[PDB]
């Protein structure tokens, strides 16, 4: 690996900042660039950096020192849309591919002002049979761990009510397994104490 | 000024030949493949300019084929597909060449199967508002599973009365697998639409939960019992209830 970044991701509330790190193990690549890539698109030229110092672009800082080939990018006032996918690229002095750093994942996440953490059961449809168990309306910072061979548990879900000025966690569980419950759907999580558990 | 690729999705089985186009900005000089595993991991494939194939990285494989013929596009050929070639590819274009920003594609997802017996599309179902979230949050959340599809190539979108809604809405970034053990396993989805409380509480509000799949086409031949798991839409639907 070429280009080395850090952290591997990392997790900043909207408004906040954010701190990139990129180094070379090879001093031939001494031109630099901050790409960023969203889900399900192309990277995209954040700004290049290829002479010691500071640059700018909007909420935006590179600095680079080449004497030690450390490479940084700072983002400030951190905005939703600022969730993706950030990758460090250097190329030689001498046209040539890039060379990527593996990149480090950003979410920016919401603050949750009046948190009402519940675990809720929604009926299907068209069979009232099968269910699905919706946590929602956690703090961002709780931890939604994967868990058994036939019990599925998503990621947290980040929803935004625009015209509401309302955002909101959940993730979804399921399951046909005989023991499966709302109530023990989420277990091996760390859930608050005070998770309204409806029936 | 956007960098264009099609398709967004192939599948297809091994030993085959598959085209990856890419129309780059009007006036670049500079054209470069890349390809990304995993959905992190980017590598430099092959560039061109001057009308011929320059650097080459040892993942370029020189039996594949690049070329830019005079009004088309830049295309990358893939033969014989292996299922190593699975990866999302991406084009890009520069202006001034090496120094220069490189403008990226959207990316072609490239799935290559070892057969195509297994393509599955997803079922949906529609799953309604908890009653107890309504009393306690006067709010309503939608969820939406798309499950049992095979390969991983979908995208969701929530209708309501007819116009597509993105507003309330967010969908799983990725597909889960639905027994991990395999590496022929079939994929699950979720979605959530939360709406305020008194709209899914007017039955004249009408929500679709949609699905659309990348699949067979009719140039792929079928004689399986089951039907042609094509490339289509698959969808759930409810009306407002009080």
């Amino acid at each position: 690996q070429k280009v080395q970044q850090s952290p591997e991701s990392l997790s900043v509330p909207e408004g906040g900042m954010a701190s990139l790190n990129c180094t070379s193990s090879d001093r031939n690549f001494q031109y630099f660039w901050w790409y960023r890539q969203h889900s399900g698109e192309g990277p995209k030229a954040l700004m290049s950096i290829f002479s010691d110092g500071d640059k700018k672009e909007g909420r935006f800082t590179a600095h680079l020192n080449k004497a030690s080939l450390h490479v940084s990018l700072h983002i400030r006032d951190s905005q939703p849309s600022d969730s993706a996918l950030y990758f460090c690229a250097a190329s030689e002095q001498n046209a040539q591919g890039l060379t990527f750093g593996l990149g480090t994942r950003v979410s920016v996440f919401p603050y949750i002002q009046n948190p009402d953490p519940a675990v809720y059961q929604l009926r299907d449809s068209k069979s009232s049979d099968k269910s699905v168990c919706l946590f929602t309306d956690f703090d961002s910072q709780t931890n939604v761990s994967q868990s058994d061979s036939d019990v599925y548990i998503t990621d947290k879900c980040v929803l935004d009510m625009r015209s509401m000025d309302f955002k909101s966690n959940s993730a979804v569980a399921w399951s046909n397994k005989s023991d499966f419950a709302c109530a023990n759907a989420f277990n091996n999580s760390i859930i608050p104490e005070d998770t309204f558990f409806p029936s | 000024p956007k960098v264009l690729q099609i398709p967004s999705h192939q599948i297809i089985d091994m030993g085959q030949m598959v085209t990856l186009n890419c129309d780059p900005v009007s006036n670049h000089l500079y054209f470069y493949w890349y390809k990304q595993i995993l959905g992190q991991q980017m590598e430099f494939l092959v560039n061109f300019y001057n009308g011929k194939v320059m650097e080459k990285s040892k993942l370029f494989k020189d039996q594949f084929s690049v070329e830019r013929p005079d009004g088309s596009y830049f295309t990358l050929k893939i033969q014989p597909t292996a299922l190593e070639d699975s990866a999302v590819y991406f084009c890009a274009s520069s202006f001034w060449g090496a120094y220069a920003e490189q403008f990226f594609g959207p990316g072609t997802r490239l799935t290559v199967l070892e057969d195509l017996r297994n393509v599955t599309p997803p079922k949906v179902s529609l799953f309604e508002p908890s009653k107890a979230e309504i009393s306690h949050t006067q709010k309503a959340t939608l969820v939406c599973l798309a499950t049992g599809f095979y390969p991983d190539h979908v995208e969701l979108s929530w209708w309501v009365n007819g116009k597509e809604v993105h507003s309330g809405v967010c969908t799983d970034p990725q597909p889960l697998k639905e027994q991990p053990a395999l590496n022929d396993s079939r994929y699950s989805l979720s979605s959530r639409l939360r709406v305020s409380a008194t709209f899914w509480q007017n039955p004249r509000n009408h929500f679709r939960c949609q699905v659309q799949f990348y699949g067979l086409s009719e140039n792929d031949e079928w004689t399986q019992d089951r039907a042609k798991p094509v490339t289509q839409i698959v969808s759930a639907e409810a009306w407002g209830r009080a």
